[PDB]
């Protein structure tokens, strides 16, 4: 009944900036937390950040402090996550996992995962 | 902060398999609220386990969650072949997440 829907492949120039979107539904959005997690090839998963989208309010790895936005949408229940200043360094597959935090932290559902390529036009 | 598993482990069906979660910074403590996190082939990613020992509704019983020594553990009591997955951990730090790099588990 619970789903994140991450959306559909991304295609950026190196510099651009890309936003990320994670519909959730089949709960109330305002109850959970919403993390980002990005995935490499051979550097397993990292942390960017959470948000609550309840007052908005965020926690960002340092080194994603530059490069990520967290924000959300309430009346679409949809979180986004904006990419800046992109490079290579930035190719992954990024996902979104919502958090209980009530007594103590558990992820549970996760999306799908989006796949973004920062990419040069020849 | 650096949080360290187990590369790779093996088992048998049926059999108990406990996967380890280490922090460079020494012990692991409930204040870490350790996570656990399953991914099996096709980047389906399932929260399993979180703040050191509750499971998430829906996880199966069989994996719990325990600080053995120095270290947080994921025990799979009985493992299926379904199970046969990466195991990513998360360690809290007081303001942000850190993954270790993942156990794949076979099984056998
Ligand atoms: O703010 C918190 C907090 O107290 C905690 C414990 C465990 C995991 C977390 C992920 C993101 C964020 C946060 C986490």
């Amino acid at each position: 009944e619970v789903q994140l829907q991450q959306s559909g492949a991304e295609l950026v120039k190196p510099g651009a900036s890309v936003k990320l979107s994670c519909k959730a539904s089949g709960y109330t959005f305002t109850s959970y937390w919403m993390h980002w997690v990005k995935q490499r090839p051979g550097r397993g998963l990292e942390w960017i950040g959470r948000i609550d989208p309840n007052g908005g309010g965020t926690k960002y790895n340092l080194k994603f402090k530059s490069k990520a936005t967290l924000t959300v949408d309430k009346p679409s229940s949809t979180a986004y996550m904006q990419l800046s200043s992109l490079t290579s360094e930035d190719s992954a597959v990024y996902y979104c996992a919502r958090m209980w935090y009530y007594g103590t932290y558990y992820f549970d559902y996760w999306g799908q995962g989006t796949t973004l390529t920062v990419s040069s036009a020849a | 902060a650096v949080v360290t598993q187990e590369s790779a482990l093996t088992t048998s069906p049926g059999e108990t398999v406990t996967l380890t979660c280490r922090s460079s910074t020494g012990a692991v403590t409930t204040s870490n609220y350790a996570n656990w996190v399953q991914e099996k082939p096709r980047h389906l990613f399932t929260g399993l386990i979180g703040g050191t020992n509750n499971r998430a509704p829906g996880v199966p019983a069989r994996f719990s969650g325990s600080l053995i020594g120095n270290k947080a553990a994921l025990t799979i009591t009985g493992a299926q072949t379904e199970d046969e997955a990466i195991y990513f951990c998360a360690l809290w730090y007081s303001n942000h997440l850190v993954f270790g790099g993942g156990t794949k588990l076979t099984v056998l």
